[PDB]
């Protein structure tokens, strides 16, 4: 049973103001059933496009998570995610230096 | 094991059949094989899970059922006189190349009307007193004939149970005219000349059930028999 | 239509002691596996032997069955023919883990001695 | 191709 | 140096529905089918744009294929609930990996083949192709019954066999696409980070494939046990990124260099830090 590693990152390099995608990538998590959201300052994204899934050679599972975001010089983005390994769910924050 | 039942069965064109299969192997997937005169395996259904089935090659008249995952049943609504035929259950574990365990088969004939049909005669003959004398071995014949259809169970049986070491009971009945069959069989003994000893051909003819519409036969115990001659 | 599995002869009697062959042919090149099953009457078919695509030969004593991918070929023989081996004889292929296809089946009479 | 199983577990 | 894998996955969901079966064919690691038991027409599907080449009786079998796998799975399940004593109205995972490796010469290198129940090794197949190593009791039990049946025979048959005739057949057919690769754009940013030092940060974007290198030095020597690294990741169009980062003292920017590592990159990139 293994803890998911998360990233959160854009497609193209973010020039606030202009369209993109936000990324949450999970990985080496076992079982395979997750849960992905997407946050929007605190608040859930509508739609989220999701990977098909896979897994890794060493039986854990990977997922991309995606959405169109456009960053601005305050908006907050996040990736939150449950999973059974995590007593709680653990939200990661976007951050462009990363 | 897997295990068919009935074993034989007569039916008139129309009719409403319904063969049933057991099987104590525990595997998902079973089948049913239609064999005509001792040639061809073609699947008519399978399942590999109740309550589901699914079409073989040759489907057309005949319905499958899979009430349990060890029972599972063909059924025909109604009996044509092309589905006159040997039937094979089968189960097989799920995946490739699981080898097929078969039932030991049901035999099916479907018929215009049952007024040919037939109960057998059954004949002793007692063993040949030049055998007695010269190899010193009774062979005591036994001979059912004037039947239609073959759908005869021939058992010997003693002084009540049956030893199966010693019977030379024939594999295919003889067709001594068109609706006129005959098989014979023999059961080799010394223990003989002994007058104690019981000695009974017994033949089961699988004839009408009750259900099905002169001495109507059915399925019916005719048997003859003898007393040592010493 | 189509005979995926062709099986030759239909009957075959021989004398006590010698050799039988039967043969079989299947269309589909691709089928990789080969059970040959064995009918005693009144007893149900039961698994003989049998061979991969990747033999040539395969033998359990006295049964021994011939594989031949080229001419696309398959063959059953026997060498010490006794009556005990007196049944039909059914020969088969698949692919992969497709259904098993059989043959119409050879019936083979050992004639006894005397 | 994908490769088939045999007997289950 | 080439391969093939198919990653095969069946999931047990307490209530009406039978286990989802998904498997997934890899060449050279790039996934070219799939088969979803969820979808809402269950076949193969291909994936990379070579494939379509192939007919309509290559994916109506091997969707057959497919459709024997997910009862085999479904069987699997159930016994192994059976062999751990395991309760009712759960949801357990059962896994396979199997496929072959090959030379430049078209030889077998490896043959694999092995499961996991519950993301734990459970059986595999061992490098000879006739022998089983069983993790626990309960895969012992599958052993014994897979001995008796001859398993590893026709495993063993698929694999120095069809897996490679199969392997050989797909990179004649996708020769091009294969090939792709794409260049690593590197820069580098500065990230006044703490008081007296700073974050330098050595990007790389739009490579493909997702083999990379990343090395940040000073003054000849490399900075493993100072540097940060993050896993390489899709962007979502095909192409990947990574980047590393150091913690250098404000005004010795110029000191440090980045280097970047790819396949598709006629020489390495070297980096430095611009106004």
């Amino acid at each position: 049973q293994k803890t998911p590693q998360i990233q959160v990152y854009s497609r193209h390099p973010p020039e606030n103001g202009k369209p993109n995608i936000l990324n949450c990538y999970v990985t080496q998590f076992h079982p395979p059933h997750i849960e992905i959201q997407m946050l929007k300052n605190g608040k859930k994204i509508p739609k989220v496009e999701m990977s098909d899934m896979s897994f890794s050679k060493d039986w854990s599972f990977y997922i991309l998570a995606h959405t169109e975001f456009t960053p601005t010089e305050t908006d907050t983005y996040a990736c939150r995610v449950k999973h059974d390994s995590m007593a709680e769910p653990k939200t990661v924050y976007w951050d462009r230096d990363m | 094991a897997v295990t068919q039942s009935p074993r034989s069965k007569v039916a008139v064109t129309g009719g409403k059949v319904t063969l049933s299969c057991h099987q104590t192997n525990n595997h998902d997937y079973m089948y049913w094989y239609r064999q005509d005169t001792g040639h061809g395996l073609r699947l008519i259904h399978y399942s590999y899970v109740a309550d589901s089935t699914e079409k073989g090659d040759i489907p057309d008249g005949y319905k499958a059922s899979r009430p349990s995952q060890e029972n599972f049943s063909l059924i025909l609504e109604l009996a044509s006189l092309s589905q006159t035929a040997v039937y094979f259950c089968a189960s097989s574990d799920a995946g490739g190349r699981n080898t097929l365990y078969f039932g030991a088969g049901t035999r099916l004939s479907v018929l215009e009307d049952l007024r040919n049909v037939t109960p057998p005669k059954v004949s002793l003959f007692e063993p040949s007193k030049a055998e007695i004398a010269n190899k010193q071995k009774a062979t005591l014949v036994c001979l059912a004939r004037g039947f239609f259809p073959d759908h005869v169970e021939l058992s010997w049986w003693v002084n009540g149970k049956e030893v199966h070491s010693g019977v030379c009971t024939d594999p295919q009945a003889y067709k001594e005219s068109n609706y006129s069959y005959s098989l014979s069989s023999r059961l080799r003994v010394s223990f003989w000349h002994n007058p104690r000893n019981h000695f009974r051909c017994q033949v089961q003819f699988h004839g009408l059930s009750e259900e099905d519409k002169s001495p109507k036969p059915v399925t019916q115990n005719i048997s003859a028999e003898a007393w040592g001659r010493a | 239509d189509q005979q995926q599995v062709r099986q030759s002869p239909q009957s075959l009697t021989v004398w006590e002691g010698g050799t039988t062959v039967l043969t079989c042919s299947y269309e589909d090149s691709t089928f990789n596996y080969f059970p040959w099953y064995q009918q005693f009457p009144g007893e149900g078919p039961a698994l003989l032997i049998s061979i991969l695509s990747v033999s040539d030969k395969k033998e359990d004593g006295r049964f021994t069955t011939f594989f031949n991918k080229r001419e696309k070929k398959l063959s059953l023989h026997i060498i010490d023919s006794q009556p005990g081996d007196s049944a039909t004889y059914f020969c088969a292929a698949l692919y992969g883990n497709e259904k098993i296809t059989f043959g119409a089946g050879t019936k083979l009479t050992i004639k006894p001695n005397i | 191709k994908a490769p088939y199983n045999f007997a289950t577990m | 140096p080439h391969s093939m894998r198919y990653f095969e996955t069946a999931v047990s969901r307490p209530g009406l529905e039978e286990p989802r079966y998904i498997s997934v064919g890899y060449v050279d690691n790039k996934e070219f089918v799939r088969f979803d038991s969820d979808a809402e027409n269950p076949r193969y599907e291909p994936r990379a744009p070579w494939m379509e080449q192939e007919g309509p009786e290559y994916w109506e079998r091997e969707t057959q294929k497919a459709k024997g796998q997910e009862q085999w799975f479904r069987v699997s399940l159930r016994n192994l609930l059976g062999y751990y004593n395991q309760s009712a109205g759960g949801s357990h995972t059962l896994q396979q990996m199997s496929g072959c490796d090959l030379g430049s010469d078209w030889r077998l290198l490896r043959g694999y083949l092995q499961f996991a129940y519950e993301g734990r090794d459970y059986i595999a197949l061992n490098e000879d192709l006739k022998t089983w190593t069983a993790a626990d009791m309960a895969a012992q039990i599958t052993r014994r019954k897979w001995e008796q049946s001859g398993a590893a025979e026709h495993y063993k048959a698929y694999l120095e066999g069809e897996c490679v005739e199969w392997l050989h057949r797909y990179l004649k057919n996708g020769n091009a696409t294969l090939l792709r690769t794409d260049s690593p754009k590197a820069h580098v940013t500065h990230h006044p980070r703490s008081k007296g030092e700073v974050t330098l940060r050595c990007w790389a974007l739009g490579f493909y494939p997702a083999d990379i290198t990343l090395t940040w030095q000073l003054n000849g020597e490399e900075l493993t046990q100072d540097m940060e690294l993050v896993e390489t990741r899709p962007a979502g169009d095909g192409t990947f990124q990574k980047w590393a980062s150091v913690v250098v003292p404000l005004g010795k920017e110029q000191n440090y260099t980045c280097r970047v590592y790819h396949e598709g990159l006629p020489e390495p990139l070297t980096l430095r830090w611009e106004p």
